[PDB]
RNA sequence: UCAG
């Protein structure tokens, strides 16, 4: 979503994690992956 | 001697033997926040908050906790911009 | 002002092995002479290996680290070769490198060993010292090692796979006279081959107005280079680095005035 | 995987210049030397020829750092003779010493072979 | 729960508040490196590469700036990072529009840590306050931190896999706060005990004696060569001291132009006799003790631990009360560059020749040993004939236990001293006791003489088998072998039974360690939250937090720790 | 003899059996101080040798193995009953006792630059990756395949190029860091297509693919383990110790030009400072010398078994003085750089050496504005992740000793977990806040106009939250 | 392992 | 405070003087006008230097009583530590 | 699955009562040289808590001549607290007493 | 069947037991490892008295 | 694991030695009348013969991963 | 896409998702075969 | 944005009242149910409350556009049937 | 489980 270009792929990174638009450098998101954080058995418990 | 006389000065200053301890440094009457983080921490939140006992923010920990500038060195003081002398001297650019 | 006459006597003179004594010369001269036998007589040497297939037990660094340590006989091709960087082709051609290439299978029960016998070389005059033979690896049956391989000039400075040497021994004062070395125990140590002492005397009695004069080498090679060779290239090399440096001496003096 | 490459020692990259002479402010008649992408080979020669000079009164070499390849030469000679000229007189000397060796040892070894 | 989470250490309160993770921080191997200066660190090139320090962007420095934009992440002097007015980040690595490298005032161009950026040095435990330093960064090619050998002393760390921790500073104004407050130069005294807190250590300390020695002559090109190494030369040769026959200069001249100033200082050398004082040869000393500093310049004496070392009055705590901080920083980096350069001609070993002594001082130690097993034998015949008589407020065994020790002890130091006798002035395990470098003349006395008597928890070793230290002894034995006694030296080789023993006594010092540690810790905690918010105000009383007068005046004269020194009155003692 | 007991029952077989497998390596453990030859136990857990002969076939992580091992010189009797020989860990180095240029000092040790060159310590490092195509998942399948940026709409920038069809990466292949090792695919439930699951390389592993197998583990998923290789050249950080608790880094590395050389023109391997020797009193290593000298002339392994009484530095001396040098070991030495004969006589002998796993490629680590935390929005912790190092409470106290309270603030505030929060004025507690509306209110009091920005480190918004959640307070008010 | 009075 | 009965130290304390040099060098990275002519010297902090020893920087220390008065010493008005 | 997950975890007993298990039994071998291997193989631990500092089970004992090795002890918070058998040294097995 | 119970390596129950070294080789295990430890989930785990 | 070209301090090549070693100690040669009679004189280079163990033959035992 | 098998040492095509198991002798550890492409070692 | 930015000069500590706690959480009628997901993800008057706080990264929680970043987070109410002493 |  970087504001300058109209429906642009944005990059991911590890280095810094953020997503970064290819064609200018700009980063969108600033620090937007953090850590970035059984169901089969039984059911919500 | 000096670094002797303060801990001899600290521990009698009050008029009873202040051990260096969770008992003797908590119990006197510093802020909340700074005998929160010598030890005891929840209880001492705990009881300042039952007695309402308000942190008066001037103990360096305190500072260091909010994220403010500490009282300590190079935070003493507070620096005002001089106008009169910002319109003296040559302002090359 | 001027440059002392040095003189040469060669004691021995053998196939890996040249034993001489300059006179007349400073200390540090000696000294840069011996380091230049070290570090800065060009050698050929395998530095490019391409790895087709590897069954050996050693992994395929290993076998180009061995590679590259195998002399081969550099005695007149190196001086006609030129540095890879000095080149203008791309990579590597027959006037900047030498082609090797090693394709060995043991097909026998017995273990095969892989010797720098096997390695093949495009240009007759560069030979790993082959004219026993130089281990690479050992094969198990099944086992097959195939690569090809590239060697460029280069001198010890790079890498000690360049190193034309295999020990300089220099040597100045056997009998010790300018007391450059002062022993606790004069009698304990034992006497220098070269020294002309009775075995009476342990020290030449002090001598204040003696300098380091007449030092002693003995210069042994690899068989890459002939140990003549060795001397006679690092003379010359010396000689050029300071003929460069004048080059760019005089330049920078004329564009400073 | 900070290493530098091994050519790097010797192999000037480019816009290096071999050697740059900057005279000294504090003494008269003295230039500092420095030589790039060279070590004590060739700065122990300089300096010892420029010792038996009797016009040159300080002469001394320097490698500031190991890791780093430069050498720092001080020259200072006596007026009516310049820290340049003796550089230049040096090198020519240490050439003469050279070749002439070299002429010694060809018949040395002309002469160990066959006699 | 709740409390759990905030009470224990590693919760918010501590471990995420009082301290916490941060970011521009970087940790590697350190290595050692004389060449630094005092204030230069050593950083690789893949740290400096990854640091990053702000930088605005000025009509002063806007072509340099441009420079290192259009360089990038991967050439080395390169930007990662621009930061618009608006606050917009253009990672330069992915690929920027060519208009958004252009530059305008009051952009901050993020560069890679360059030659010259002043660092936080830190080495854990940080005890005092000299373990955290601001160092200058000197990038140089390869992996590990390279501080100089004298900073090693403030920091207690050595070349054997230890590590620290480098912090950069991001903004001008803490920046300025590390260069004008904790940078090494500014740092070399420490308050503590008014004392400086770096000096001369290992080849410079044990080379510097040997400069200095009246023995030590220079020849003109070897003057050279230790003039070319010194940073502050007036490019003045001094006029040699031995003019006819051989132009020979003398270490001491040549350490008079490392010395700043004109700084007038008197020490002692450790091995001064003390009845030289008294006697004639006072001034002239026979020996070459008693350093005189006069004018700045060595008149005489041999410099040591006392002179360089990290003692009150010390030449270097002089050049830093006197000096001043800078020249003083210049002075500890000349010392080690033109000793160590000395050292190429001159060279330090160690050797077994150096363990080994006379056959005569060996017979005497085995004699000394003889009659000291006679005389505990004889106390025991005494014990068992209960011809003893209890030391009073001690019992028998008591009291036996202390004869015995003290016979052993003193057969223990008079074979020491022989030893210590026998080291011609050659050895060079004297040369390092000598000069303080290394060692202690126990060392010695243990390598050459005897090991001594081996204790654990301040006895002999005790009974672990049934009346018997091992089963090889027999019972109720109280000779000096079975409990402990180690009669070789380490050269000559502990016997089984004295190596199992030495093994208990070492084994005593290493829990002693191990247990010292946590407990110091603890105590020190405790100090520093107790006292943390005492400050002296502008009053110049000293207050907590509270404004509560902890002090009127600090230290009750209001001075600091690191300007005093040591002075004697001089109207006390006298007679009226 | 002179009676001392006449009724001995049983009889040591040697006494040098009271020492376990780790010291009977020591050579002359009597000659040492004591905490040496604990610390040399230590040590020689952590050297680098052949851990086994079929580590070929062997898949493990963290595999270290020295391309030329060598029995020691001088061994001891015992050893052999611990294959020391037929595995051996480290290699006999001609070690020089000197001070040179000073970057032995300390613990350090210069190394000779030829010497590596030839093939001195020099190690492979082998690491191993594993991944488990799990299909346990109800709609969850971890297929191998590569991912496509196309495909995938989870994935990530770095090289996938490396991976074949199989979604691993053929052994012969060079692997820097952030690339690639394993590909793995997650298909995703379409609640209303692919969150990518590959494995990446650890950063500067900078290796070259070895062996990589597919089976199937022993839940019967399909099971891959990659094993990646790296030589390791020894380099000016990294940890040499000897069998006599002597450890230290390389300070420098000398070319043979410039390290100083004997007469005969052997230079030392490896010069480690002659301070290191007196404090710690270990004479083993100056005997384990001598004796590796008389060694190698003679052509017979030396004997060094702790207690023997058939062996003194005295006789060694002598067998020595036969071969032609001096008799305590010293030896005349020359100046590399300048030639002239070093004044004091250095002790050169053979020592074995050891080169231990801490090496400095594995221990550098640098962050600046890596990932944060999810709990406390503070840098994550480790090597690994990329984890700032932590600035403790010792490390403050020091600072607040310096007076410097703005590196302090920086440190503890911005550096880390910077962030800003709206309180109300009436009340101190924090205040709902829509920036993007520009509507800000506080509930409890229905009051909107009184509200004030504060910056407070994240970890205290959420100490003051985990406060309030029990029923505590922490109104924080700016008057 | 020195003595009663100096170091174990 | 009045500007007479001022008490505290004449002298500038070494925290006053960090802090001054680096939030003037601060200022004049924001392009603000410097008082002293720079011989060539580009680097913030180092002009900062320059204008401290010239005693030119426009910056009044407000020391803070413990009492809760304040006196304000201007930079010119304190003896520089050095 | 008893058997594997005491060994596989190092908690000796059950999995769902962690409370009598006891911690740091059954460690992965140590692989990094042959001599790892062995003296890995060939090891005592004290049951002594390391968090307690008292020095009395931490001490070299008489007792322990042949036994255990006198130099071989981790240095560090588990100084003497684990141990490494000698080279002759052989725990006995165990048989019947009738 | 009452269960399995995890063997330990070049004991007498393991397949390993009295094989020569040769054999040792053609299973691609060392003959010099010690054995004494278990390989429990693809792991060796060795049991510390 | 295999006898190193190059000795390490010198550099000369001692890799073609191995098996000549080897040899001589089987015709009952004593180690150093052996190392004497390679031309092995430095301390140096005997070390690298006489301390070298030579792995890779019980390598060698394995069988082969690709036949 | 050839993999080479441990008991056998016979080099076996596996398309995707099909069982590892050598054929000819059933053994279920395949290795990888070298890659084609080459790699450039510097004798250094 | 437009509040001024102040420091804190002084912490009050003390009892949360009942009443201002009711005031203060967003959730209203307390949390009723104990399951987490509802419609899938998302349970009203549940412990995963949208308006509570932002949830997976990229939503933003009802109350006000927080982005994972901007939302401090807001608290919510259990109004126990019967008293409980605070421990 | 190592590293200080
Ligand atoms: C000199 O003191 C240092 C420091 O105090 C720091 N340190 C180390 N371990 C710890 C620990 O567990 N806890 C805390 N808090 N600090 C610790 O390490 C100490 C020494 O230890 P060492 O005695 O082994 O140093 P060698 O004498 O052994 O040095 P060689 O010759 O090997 O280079
Ligand atoms: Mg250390
Ligand atoms: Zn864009
Ligand atoms: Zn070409
Ligand atoms: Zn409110
Ligand atoms: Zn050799
Ligand atoms: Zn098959
Ligand atoms: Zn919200």
């Amino acid at each position: 979503t970087c504001p300058n270009h109209p429906d642009a792929i944005l990059v991911e990174d590890y280095r810094a994690g953020d997503m970064i638009c290819p064609e200018c450098g700009l980063v969108v998101g600033d620090r937007v992956i953090d850590v970035g954080s059984n169901p089969l058995l039984s059911d919500g418990d | 001697y000096r670094h002797l006389a303060l801990l001899c000065d600290t521990m009698t200053c009050r008029g009873h033997l202040m051990a260096i301890t969770r008992h003797g440094v908590n119990r006197q009457d510093t802020g909340p926040l700074m005998k929160c983080s010598f030890e005891e921490t929840v209880d001492v939140l705990m009881e300042a908050a039952a007695h309402g006992e308000s942190d008066p923010m001037k103990g360096v920990s305190e500072n260091i906790m909010l994220g403010q500038l500490a009282p300590a060195g190079t935070g003493c003081f507070d620096l005002l911009l001089d106008a009169e002398k910002c319109k003296y001297g040559m302002e090359i650019p | 002002p001027y440059a002392n006459q040095p003189t040469v006597r060669i004691t021995e003179l053998t196939d890996e092995n040249v034993k001489f004594i300059i006179e007349n010369t400073d200390l540090a001269v000696a000294n840069s002479i011996r380091r230049v036998f070290i570090a800065e007589v060009p050698i050929i040497a395998i530095d490019w290996v391409q790895i087709d297939a590897n069954s050996s037990v050693l992994h395929d660094e290993f076998i180009a680290h061995r590679l590259g340590l195998i002399p081969l006989t550099s005695d007149d091709i190196v001086d006609k070769l030129q540095y890879s960087r000095d080149c203008t082709c791309e990579e590597f051609c027959p006037e900047c490198s030498v082609e090797f290439t090693l394709d060995v299978r043991c097909n026998e029960d017995q273990t095969r060993h892989v010797t720098s016998r096997d390695l093949i070389s495009n240009s007759p005059r560069v030979i790993p010292v082959t004219s026993d033979d130089i281990l690479i690896v050992k094969l198990r049956k099944g086992q097959e090692l195939r690569l090809r391989a590239y060697a460029k000039k280069g001198f010890g400075k790079e890498h000690a796979k360049w190193n034309p040497t295999a020990g300089v021994a220099f040597e100045y004062d056997p009998d010790n006279a300018l007391r450059h070395t002062v022993y606790p125990k004069p009698e304990e140590w034992p006497k220098s081959e070269y020294s002309e002492l009775d075995e009476d005397e342990s020290q030449a009695p002090y001598d204040p107005n003696g300098k380091p004069e007449r030092f002693y080498y003995n210069v042994e090679s690899c068989g890459s280079l002939r140990p003549e060779t060795i001397v006679l290239s690092a003379l010359s090399g010396l000689k050029k680095k300071l003929s460069d440096l004048q080059t760019q001496l005089s330049h920078e003096i004329q564009s400073d005035v | 995987m900070n290493a530098p490459p091994a050519f790097e020692s010797f192999l000037l990259f480019e816009g290096e210049k071999k050697i740059t002479i900057n005279k000294d402010t504090k003494v008269p008649n003295a230039c500092l030397f420095t030589i790039n992408k060279e070590d004590h080979t060739l700065g122990n020669i300089i300096k010892s020829q420029l010792l038996k000079d009797p016009q040159v009164l300080f002469a001394g070499y320097k490698v500031p750092h190991p890791l780093e390849h430069k050498i720092i030469i001080r020259v200072q000679t006596t007026p009516d003779y310049s820290p340049q000229e003796a550089f230049t007189n040096a090198i020519t000397d240490l050439i003469s010493e050279l070749s002439l060796l070299e002429e010694r040892f060809r018949v040395a070894i002309k002469d160990k072979q066959e006699g | 729960s709740l409390k759990q989470r905030l009470k224990g250490k590693e919760g918010r309160v501590r471990g995420n508040l009082m301290g916490k993770r941060v970011d521009f921080s970087a940790r590697t191997v350190i290595t050692p490196d004389p060449n630094l200066s005092i204030d230069q660190v050593g950083v690789p090139r893949s740290i400096a590469a990854n640091m990053t320090f702000a930088e605005i962007v000025t009509p002063f420095n806007i072509d340099r700036l441009q420079e290192l934009v259009r360089r990038g992440n991967s050439q080395y002097p390169g930007a990662k990072y621009i930061i618009r007015d608006n606050g917009d980040r253009i990672d330069l690595r992915f690929h920027p529009k060519p208009s958004d490298l252009h530059l305008q005032t009051g952009y901050k161009v993020e560069r890679h840590m360059c030659d010259g950026d002043i660092v936080i040095f830190n080495r854990q435990p940080t005890l005092h306050k000299m373990s955290m330093m601001g160092h200058r960064v000197r990038i140089l090619p390869w992996s590990t931190f390279r501080l100089n050998l004298s900073v090693t002393t403030p920091y207690n760390a050595d070349f054997d896999g230890d590590e620290m921790n480098l912090h950069l500073p991001q903004s001008l104004e803490t920046r300025a706060e590390i260069q004008e407050l904790a940078m090494v130069p500014r740092m070399i005294v420490t308050p503590q005990s008014n004392r400086p807190v770096m000096g001369i250590v290992q080849d410079t300390l044990t080379a510097v004696r040997k400069f200095t020695k009246r023995d030590v002559f220079l020849e003109r090109g070897e003057v050279m060569n230790l003039l070319m190494f010194l940073s502050t030369w007036d490019g003045k040769v001094p006029q040699p001291a031995i003019l006819k026959p051989r132009p020979l200069w003398t270490g001491k001249q040549i350490f008079s132009l490392i010395i700043p100033g004109h700084i007038n200082c008197i020490r002692t050398h450790s091995t001064h006799p003390d009845d030289e004082d008294s006697g004639p040869y006072k001034h002239i000393s026979p020996g070459d003790t008693k350093v005189v500093v006069e004018n700045g310049e060595l008149i005489m004496g041999i410099l040591c631990k006392k002179s360089l070392g990290t003692s009150a009055g010390s030449l270097v705590h002089i050049s830093y009360l006197e000096m001043g901080h800078d020249i003083t920083r210049l002075f500890y980096s000349n010392i080690q560059t033109v000793i160590n350069n000395w050292l190429l001609i001159e060279g330090h070993t160690i050797g077994i020749g150096d363990s080994i002594a006379d056959s005569k001082t060996y017979q005497d130690i085995q004699n000394t040993i003889k009659k000291a097993k006679q005389d505990v034998i004889e106390v025991i015949e005494k014990a068992h004939n209960n011809e003893l008589e209890p030391t009073p407020g001690n019992t028998l065994r008591q009291t036996f236990e202390n004869q015995v020790n003290r016979i052993l002890n003193d057969a223990r130091d008079k074979t020491g001293s022989s030893a210590q006798k026998s080291l011609s002035e050659y050895n060079n395990f004297k040369s390092m006791v000598v000069s303080g470098a290394k060692g202690s003349k126990i060392n010695i006395s243990q390598v050459i003489a005897v090991v001594g008597q081996q204790n654990v928890e301040g006895k002999r070793i005790p009974f672990g088998f049934k009346h018997r230290t091992l089963p090889h002894f027999i019972k109720d034995d109280y000779g000096p072998e079975s409990r402990g006694f180690v009669e070789n030296s380490y050269l000559a080789g502990l016997t089984p039974t004295e190596f199992f023993f030495h093994a208990m006594g070492g084994r005593e010092g290493l829990i002693d360690t191990a247990v010292k540690t946590a407990e110091t810790g603890y105590i020190q905690r405790r100090l520093i939250k107790s006292m943390e918010s005492v400050m002296v105000k502008y009053d110049a009383t000293v207050r907590n937090s509270i404004n509560q007068v902890v002090q009127l005046r600090y230290g009750e004269d209001g001075l600091a720790g690191e300007s005093v020194e040591f002075q004697n009155l001089a109207t006390l003692k006298p007679s009226n | 003899e002179v009676a001392y007991c006449s009724t001995y029952t049983h009889c040591e077989i040697h006494p040098s059996m009271i020492l376990g497998v780790c010291a009977s390596i020591i050579p002359f453990p009597d000659h040492n101080q004591s905490p040496r030859n604990t610390y040399q136990s230590a040590m020689g857990k952590q050297a680098m040798g052949v851990y086994i002969t079929n580590f070929h076939v062997r898949m493990d992580t963290l595999a270290h193995v020295l391309y030329y091992p060598q029995k020691p010189l001088v061994t001891t009797r015992s050893m052999e009953y611990l294959r020391f020989r037929e595995l051996p860990a480290g290699i006999n180095s001609i070690v020089a006792i000197a001070s040179y240029t000073g970057y032995n000092q300390e613990d350090s040790v210069i190394m000779n630059r030829s010497a590596v060159d030839r093939g001195f310590f020099r190690s492979v490092f082998y690491r191993s990756y594993k991944e488990q195509e799990s299909k346990k998942g109800f709609d969850q399948e971890e297929v191998f395949e590569k991912p496509t940026r196309e495909t995938c709409q989870g994935m990530r920038h770095a090289i996938y190029d490396k991976l074949d069809d199989d979604g691993l990466i053929a052994p012969g292949v060079r692997v820097s860091g952030d690339d690639v090792i394993i590909g793995k695919t997650v298909t995703l439930p379409e609640n209303e297509t692919k969150r990518d699951c590959s494995t990446f390389l650890r950063t500067s592993e900078t290796g070259i693919v070895d062996q990589v197998m597919v089976t199937l583990n022993q839940e019967g998923y399909k099971f891959c383990k990659i094993r990646v290789r790296s030589v390791r050249i020894p380099q000016i950080g990294d940890k040499f110790a000897s069998r006599h608790g002597q450890k230290g880094t390389c300070g420098i590395q000398y070319r043979q030009e410039d390290m100083p050389f004997t007469c005969e023109g052997i230079t030392p391997d490896i010069i480690i400072n002659p301070h290191a020797i007196p404090s710690r009193m270990t004479i083993g290593h100056l005997i384990e010398c001598l004796q590796g000298k008389v060694s190698a002339n003679k052509g017979e392994i030396g004997d060094a078994t702790p207690f023997n009484d058939a062996v003194n530095v005295q006789k060694i001396s002598n067998l020595l003085s036969d071969y032609g040098y001096h008799l305590r070991g010293n030896e005349v030495l020359y100046n590399g750089f300048t030639g002239r004969k070093i004044t004091s006589q250095i002790f050169i002998g053979p020592t074995y050496y050891q080169r231990l796993k801490h090496m400095v490629d594995d221990k550098i680590h640098s962050r600046a504005r890596g990932p944060i935390q999810i709990l406390n929005r503070q840098p994550m912790e480790g090597r690994s992740r990329d984890g700032g190092l932590r600035f403790g409470e010792m490390e403050r106290d020091c600072q607040i000793a310096h007076g410097a309270a703005q590196f302090l603030r920086e440190r503890l505030f911005e550096a880390s977990d910077p962030y800003q929060v709206h309180v109300c004025n009436l009340c101190g507690i924090m205040a709902i806040a829509n920036t993007r509306t520009h509507t800000y209110e506080c509930r409890g009091c229905r009051n909107k106009t009184q509200i004030s920005l504060v910056r407070m480190p994240y970890a205290c918004k959420l100490l003051f939250q985990e406060l309030m959640s029990m029923s505590i307070a922490p109104r924080m008010m700016s008057v | 392992i020195w003595g009663i009075g100096c170091n174990p | 405070q009045a500007n007479q009965k001022r008490i505290t130290t004449p002298y500038m304390t070494k925290y006053e003087r960090a802090r001054v040099l680096g939030t003037r060098a601060l200022q004049i990275a924001m392009c603000a006008p410097v008082m002293v002519e720079l011989e060539g010297e580009t680097d913030p902090l180092l002009i900062a230097m320059k204008e401290l020893k010239a005693r030119k920087i426009p910056i009044i220390i407000r020391r803070y009583l413990p009492d809760g008065s304040y006196e304000d010493w201007g930079v010119d008005e304190l003896i520089i530590s050095d | 699955d008893g058997l594997k997950y005491s060994l596989a975890t190092g908690n000796w007993g059950d999995q769902k009562k962690a409370h009598q298990a006891r911690a740091g039994v059954s460690q992965v071998l140590n692989r990094l040289t042959f001599a790892s291997t062995l003296s890995h193989l060939r090891r005592l631990n004290s049951p002594i808590g390391r968090d307690g500092k008292l020095a009395k089970p931490r001490q070299l004992h008489n007792t322990l001549w042949g036994m255990v090795c006198p130099a071989e002890t981790p240095e560090g918070h588990a100084v003497g607290l684990v141990k490494n058998l000698a080279l002759m040294a052989y725990i006995s097995v165990g048989s019947q007493p009738s | 069947f009452i269960g399995k119970i995890p063997i330990m390596l070049r004991s007498t129950y393991c397949l390993l037991n009295g094989l020569t070294d040769r054999d040792l080789c053609e299973l691609n295990e060392c003959p010099l490892d010690p054995g004494g430890y278990f390989i429990i989930n693809g792991s060796e785990k060795v049991l510390i008295a | 694991m295999i006898i190193p070209v190059r000795c390490f301090t010198c550099g000369k090549i001692v890799g073609n030695k191995w098996e000549a070693y080897l040899g001589l100690l089987q015709a009952e040669y004593t180690e150093g009348d052996a190392l004497d009679a390679l031309g092995l004189k430095r301390y140096c280079c005997r070390r690298m013969l006489l301390a070298h163990v030579d792995l890779i033959e019980k390598l060698l035992n394995y069988a082969p991963l690709e036949k | 896409m050839i993999y080479i098998c441990g008991e056998c040492h016979t080099e076996n095509e596996i398309k995707s998702r099909d069982p590892i198991r050598c054929r000819e002798c059933g053994y279920r550890i395949m290795y990888k075969k070298r890659t084609k492409r080459l790699v450039v070692f510097d004798a250094r | 944005s437009a509040c001024p930015l102040r420091t804190i000069k002084r912490v009050q500590f003390g009892v949360l009242s009942p009443d201002e706690l009711k005031r203060m959480s967003v959730t209203e009628g307390g949390i009723k149910y104990p399951e987490t997901t509802e419609g899938g993800r998302p349970k009203l008057g549940g412990l995963m409350d949208p308006r509570q706080g932002v949830i997976e990264r990229t939503g933003r929680c009802q109350t006000c556009a927080g982005n994972m970043t901007e939302c401090p987070g807001h608290f919510g109410h259990i109004e126990l049937a019967k008293p409980v002493f605070h421990v």
